[PDB]
RNA sequence: GCAAGACUAAAACUCAAAUGAAUUGACGGGGGCCCGCACAAGCGGUGGAGCAUGUGGUUUAAUUCGAUGCAACGCGAAGAACCUUACCUGGCCUUGACAUACUAGAAACUUUUCAGAGAUGGAUUGGUGCCUUCGGGAACCUAGAUACAGGUGCUGCAUGGCUGUCGUCAGCUCGUGUCGUGAGAUGUUGGGUUAAGUCCCGCAACGAGCGCAACCCUUUUCCUUACUUGCCAGCAUUUCGGAUGGGAACUUUAAGGAUACUGCCAGUGACAAACUGGAGGAAGGCGGGGACGACGUCAAGUCAUCAUGGCCCUUACGGCCAGGGCUACACACGUGCUACAAUGGUCGGUACAAAGGGUUGCUACACAGCGAUGUGAUGCUAAUCUCAAAAAGCCGAUCGUAGUCCGGAUUGGAGUCUGCAACUCGACUCCAUGAAGUCGGAAUCGCUAGUAAUCGCGGAUCAGAAUGCCGCGGUGAAUACGUUCCCG
């Protein structure tokens, strides 16, 4: 049937939230709704330099984004302008000033949400889906992942009729809560409707629960 | 036996068809009389607003008095044609269930 | 079930009489988890009891609960798509339950003021042989007598 | 967590708040002032009361 | 909902922000003994005379991302459609699946 | 040939197949082997009545749209007087209430009335701001023009995302080998065994993955840290109230640790897994609950959360407004609440909780009122003040089987509060009235222990509006011989 969100289950086990700031009953609807904008406007704005997580943090009176970049050149700026813009625009957004802080990627194919926008692309521009999904699933392995997994669901190739088509190598127990495990979703907007792309990513099993992760 | 007929949108229901339901499955099977105490049919288009050769669903569902409910399902063309392959279907199943209980 | 043998549970002897025989009777009276209401009567139907004559409370509810218990029983066996009631001996523990229950229903279905005059009063018909649970110990024997042929 | 209907089927999500109470007696103006000087960090917010 | 709907909201929330200051003088003057009968009775005339959108019994909440107005849950003020997507992301701080 | 009939033996026409052996499933009133409140043994219910709520039909101008057997019907809706609102009657606007692109003038804004049901329209006050290589620009309006906006309009049978069910059922599959002409087979089969494709033995199989179990939360015992606002064992003072000076013992609070592993003894089994009876321990053979949903099935549900392909409307299928409707009532169903009383009703006294909520709020206490409440006022941003009265229970009196001193529907007067406004159409209070009902057809449902039955308390939604939903604690059962017949 239906599965729970493997991040969704895994909040305080093994992994972390996405957000991390206090706040009274009254002021946590404000500060959810500026963070979601300032999430949807940083999507939009680094579309193209392969993003993969954004961090927002609230130390006091004061705002803090840290944005894991596999490309932080673009993001950055050839002489810096680009960094003053965006704190400029997070500032504007929320309305205590926001610092900026960039995170470089290194090993992109270990990360499930930048497959699966390499897959979303190929898909919007019409290579055969089985293809992407073998060459994404080749080269997460290579990178050395225990394991890999692969959704592709629409209507692949045109056809009037729908359907889904997986592929899995390696180790993915989802069933395991003390496993790192990486899902990612993404739209790929074809002429003929949409696809949805699906991806998991196993690193192996985490030792000594939440402590090690030091939260 | 109360009889408690269901359509969906795209079917369209009116009382004068809950009295020729109830008459024609009464009539049908009034054999059974004690043995059966509800009816219940369902009325759906699937594809609703289109066409096709069955393109309509009934469904009757009986409860005997002592063994558990019983269903039935049919798919045809015209809400007639999907009335009487499920009224045949349900024949054909009541008497086997009671053939075999003896 | 089709697997394990459950314990049975332990039942606390009574305050007054420190009977387990009468902490499980007042357990089938209480209603509602109401067991303060259910010793009231109780012990209200064996005052009421001992008045009449004079003997143990204890004694007279044991040797009337001996009175009323069963001796045999039939379990419907389907084979061959027929009844088929077999007369079966029955354990102690279903012998005591069963009587107990009979008391308390006749008791229920009589036609006095309170819970603890009807009692009484089932009890007092048990003790001289005539009420309507000596009717079902009578009528179970005559069933199970009549049937008897079968193992 | 269906769009249209299934009242039975749900996600019961919690959130805790967590306190801690301290106390400092017989502070000095350097033992004030470290205090003052010390860093903050997010998700724990403080309040000093004198 | 609609964009007529999330605008209809707006300008009732803008009205009331509006006419706030002048809907609590009234009632202060309605609610003071010390005041005329006559005063009171103008106070309620001027309450009852002011504009409908004023009041603020007339705003429904509104999930804010897509302007639900059923299961808002004003803490995160969010409808239950998108709060349950914004937490199992992970983007929403503290909260977690129950179990106990 | 007595007869029944036997032997010899066509064509017209009609179909695209009919067949033999063998392979995977499904199915069997075929067979063995297992499991489940599936039977059995029990406790309490629905189906009868009054009322609540949802649906179907009729009705209306409108009763807006979805959900339809188990798995739709107290379902979307965690809350329709206006608003919500998507519907109807009528009055209104047209680059539009909202975005970008072009041109020109104006700070933005601000005070009063007038017409009207309002939307709207016509008058009338005050200010002229923030930066400039000041000759021009940011904000926020007005006026014109063109691509365009706008759609809760259709298609869930064109889709993404999300969800139900078989079903926490124990299963479902791959690589290398082998076997067969092949579909395919083995492995995954056989013995024991487990809750379990859980484990041990054999075996053309050898190896892997997804499921099972474990890692996660909560409860039971104990240890360390922490002494607040929470606690009071030894001391003292007490307007005898942990109230006070005090203490850090105990309860508690909330982080980190220990413990339980068939660990040991006596038996059984192949000397295997494993299974019985014991000692110790708070707890003994998964201790009790919660999350966690395999590969797959039903063109299952959702274009009305949202996104999205394709069709459709464009002075209306878009937008603003005032009233009405979603609450209608010859009827039929589903889920509930309250009762039919003495295991009880009424009156007086009197004990014992746990979990949550409170600054646009919870409110000690005094007064006024029969009361719902009102006024004054006090402490609280809370282990500090407060919601707050726990109720079943126990003690005393009356009632003495009556449609009642049971029941509280319906109706007639009088009020409080929330709100611009309670007519349609709110919750509650007082006086008067006192309906059906005296235990409910065939049928059928839930439940194996702190469970069922019963008693009260809190919250999300929310100005106000729960018998619904999600939680919390108090008292506290009955019965399991057994799997033979009932089903999956
Ligand atoms: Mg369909
Ligand atoms: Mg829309
Ligand atoms: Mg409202
Ligand atoms: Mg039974
Ligand atoms: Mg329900
Ligand atoms: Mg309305
Ligand atoms: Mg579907
Ligand atoms: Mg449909
Ligand atoms: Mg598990
Ligand atoms: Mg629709
Ligand atoms: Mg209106
Ligand atoms: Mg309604
Ligand atoms: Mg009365
Ligand atoms: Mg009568
Ligand atoms: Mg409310």
């Amino acid at each position: 049937g239906q599965k729970v969100h493997p991040i969704g289950i895994r909040l305080g086990v093994v992994k972390r939230h996405n957000a991390n700031w206090y706040a009274n009953p009254k002021q946590y609807a404000e500060y959810l709704l500026k963070d979601l904008q300032v999430r949807e406007f940083l999507t939009k704005k680094l579309k193209n330099a392969m993003v993969s997580n954004i961090l927002i943090e609230r130390p006091s009176g004061a705002a803090k984004v840290t944005i894991s970049t596999a490309r932080p050149g673009i993001v950055i700026g050839k002489k810096g302008e680009d960094i003053e813009k965006l704190q400029r625009e997070l500032t504007n957004i929320m309305g205590v000033p926001a610092q900026v802080s960039i995170n470089e990627i290194d090993r992109p194919d270990l990360d499930a949400r930048l497959v699966a926008e390499a897959i979303a692309s190929q898909l919007e521009k019409r290579v055969m889906f089985r293809r992407a999904m073998k060459r994404a699933v080749q080269n997460t392995m290579r990178a050395g992942a225990k394991g890999i997994k692969v959704e592709v669901s629409g209507r692949l190739g045109g056809a009037e009729i729908a359907r889904t088509e997986w592929y899995r190598e390696g180790r993915v127990p989802l069933h395991t809560l003390r496993a790192d495990i990486d899902y990612a979703t993404m739209r790929a907007e074809t002429t003929y409707g949409t696809i949805g792309v699906k991806v998991w990513i196993f690193r192996g099993e985490i030792l000594g629960g939440m402590k090690q992760v030091m939260n | 036996m109360n009889i408690e007929i269901r359509t969906d949108k795209n079917i369209h229901n009116s009382e004068r068809l809950i009295t020729y339901v109830r008459a024609e499955l009464t009539q049908e099977f009034q054999r059974h009389s004690e043995r059966i105490t509800h009816f219940s049919v369902h009325f759906s288009d699937e594809n609703g607003d289109k066409g096709g050769d069955k393109d309509i669903h009934c469904m009757i569902e009986a409860r005997p008095s002592g063994l558990k409910p019983v269903a039935v399902h049919h798919k045809a063309g015209n809400i007639d044609a999907s009335i009487h392959g499920a009224i045949e279907k349900l024949k054909r199943s009541l008497e086997h269930t009671f053939e075999k209980k003896e | 079930p089709r697997r394990r043998v459950v314990a049975a549970r332990e039942i606390l002897p009574d305050p007054k009489f420190s009977s387990q025989t009468i902490a499980k009777f007042m357990n089938h009276v209480m209603q509602d988890g109401k067991k303060s209401i259910a010793e009231s009567i109780v012990y209200g139907a064996l005052e009421r009891v001992q008045e009449k004559n004079k003997v143990d409370p204890v004694e007279f509810f044991e040797t009337t609960l001996e009175k009323v218990r069963p001796m045999v029983e039939v379990k419907a066996r389907r084979v061959g798509g027929a009844t088929y009631q077999v007369p079966m001996e029955v354990r102690p523990s279903r012998r005591t339950a069963l009587a107990m229950r009979w008391l308390v229903d006749a008791a229920a279905k009589r036609s006095e003021k309170t819970m603890a005059l009807r009692l009484a009063g089932e009890l007092l018909d048990a003790a001289e042989g005539k009420g309507a649970a000596i009717k079902k110990r009578e009528d179970v024997h005559r069933m199970a007598e009549a049937n008897k042929a079968f193992s | 967590t269906s769009p249209h209907v299934n009242k039975d089927a749900r996600d019961q999500y919690e959130i805790r708040t967590y306190k801690r109470l301290i106390d400092i007696v017989q502070p000095t103006d350097k033992t004030v002032d470290a205090l003052m000087k010390l860093d903050l960090a997010a998700g724990v917010d403080v309040q000093i009361a004198l | 909902a609609k964009k007529g709907m999330i605008n209809r909201e707006l300008k009732r929330e803008k009205t009331v922000a509006k006419y706030a200051a002048k809907r609590a003088e009234l009632k202060a003057t309605i609610a003071n003994v010390n005041a005329s009968d006559e005063e009171r009775f103008e106070a309620m005339l001027k309450l009852q005379a002011l504009p409908r959108n004023a009041s603020p019994v007339r705003l429904r909440n509104r999930c804010g991302l897509t302007g639900r107005p059923h299961g808002y849950f004003r803490k995160f003020g969010l409808s239950r459609n998108k709060l349950r997507d914004t937490v199992m992301q992970g983007d929403v701080p503290g909260v977690v699946k129950a179990s106990w």
